[PDB]
């Protein structure tokens, strides 16, 4: 009977899910359901997205197996915890992540039992680090026109989820969608551990292995000559007589910084003899 | 500070607020006539010379560039106690 802005605790294990999903989820859209925790109004959390067979024939609403759903939930019941879903995933793994028109008949038919059912976009495929690609929204219905489409209460999540609003049919789509709000846990408990096997591995394992030297700085030697004297080939085009040339165009970098941290390294490889013997 | 996160926020500012004004109170339900001057030019009656009337209790409203520019008043029943430089409620005395 209210409205509040809602919240996301996401465990990585979802993102993680559906990122292999999404990865090995080839391009061909397919769908899911997912399983969390309703905390309460203004939050809530997906501790787990399960895993789907290969329901290579279409996304609908029919594609659910119920037994599997039973024999889900019970091997969750012989494993520790016996928790509820919360909702629904799915992939969009070509196109730019923006929902197709089986997702809005299967949303409201989720959301007819269940009280959220938070739909949640995917699209791994599209570049590698950089874009922070999860696409999640909250159906809006014409029930709800009754009272103004303005939560608001805690603003500024809804403020800085507004801050992209970008996705062509779905900024279309303020009509039907409000998007919710997906903050990453304080992930410590995992983000701890992450980042101790993260440096403790990727850099040579026990770390005693590089401590390759030397034929490698003969090739990056003759690099470091044959870069060079295109390098040198800059301060004729700086004597311009008096001045004919536009801005700087700098070419002095690139080879202070290569030859600075590559005969570094070079250095202590010279270090690195006398460092292993005593 | 931060009000989106609980809207009351933006309602909490109550307690910081203390008035720019000059009272004449004597005694604590007295409201005798005074008349000072405000030695700015008259152009800081700006509220949205030779002399100014800011006494007269509502008070009168003072800007802090007329708090220091002030002078006692010379022919009044109630020529004041203390040099004034701080605002809002503050001495009198009768001469
Ligand atoms: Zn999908």
């Amino acid at each position: 009977a209210v409205d509040t802005a809602e919240q996301v605790y996401i465990s990585s294990l979802a993102l993680l899910k559906m990122l292999k999903h999404g990865r090995a989820g080839v391009p061909m859209e397919v769908m899911g359901l997912m399983l969390g925790e309703f905390v309460d109004d203004y939050t809530v959390r997906v501790i787990d997205v399960f895993a789907m067979p290969q329901s290579g024939t279409g996304v609908s609403v029919e594609a659910v197996d119920p037994v599997f759903q039973a024999k889900m939930l019970d091997m969750l019941k012989q494993t520790g915890r016996p928790e509820m879903v919360v909702g629904w995933y799915h992939s969009h793994p070509g196109f730019g992540c923006w929902l197709s028109g089986v997702d809005i008949n299967t949303q409201q038919s989720f959301e007819a039992l269940s009280e959220r059912a938070v739909a949640v976009v995917v699209d791994p495929i599209q570049s590698v680090k950089g874009k922070v690609v999860i696409d999640a929204f909250r159906l809006i219905n014409a029930n709800m026109m009754v009272l103004g489409h303005e939560p608001r209460q805690t603003t500024s999540n809804l403020g800085h989820l507004n801050k992209p609003s970008i996705q062509a049919l779905i900024h279309g789509l303020n009509r039907h969608y409000y998007s919710i709000t997906i903050n990453y846990r304080k992930n410590e408990l995992e983000q701890k551990m992450l980042l101790n096997l993260h440096k403790k591995s990727w850099m040579e394992g026990l770390t005693l292995q590089d401590y390759v030297v030397k034929e490698m700085l003969e090739l990056a030697k003759n690099y470091n000559k044959a870069v060079e004297e295109e390098d040198k080939m800059t301060p004729e085009q700086l004597a311009i007589k008096n001045v004919g040339k536009q801005d700087p165009k700098r070419h002095l970098e690139e080879h202070v910084d290569v030859l600075m941290t590559s005969n570094i390294v070079q250095c202590l490889a010279a270090m690195l003899d006398t460092v292993v013997f005593k | 500070t931060q009000f989106w996160f609980w809207f009351p926020l933006s309602h909490f500012l109550s307690l910081a607020y203390t008035p720019t004004c000059v009272i004449g109170l004597n005694k604590d339900l007295k409201m005798p006539k005074v008349q000072y001057k405000s030695n700015c030019k008259p152009s800081t009656f700006a509220y949205p010379t030779a002399k100014a009337k800011k006494k007269e209790k509502n008070p009168a409203r003072v800007m802090p560039a007329q708090l220091k520019v002030l002078t006692m008043p010379e022919t009044c029943r109630y020529q004041p106690f203390k040099p004034l430089s701080i605002g809002g409620i503050i001495i009198l005395k009768d001469t």
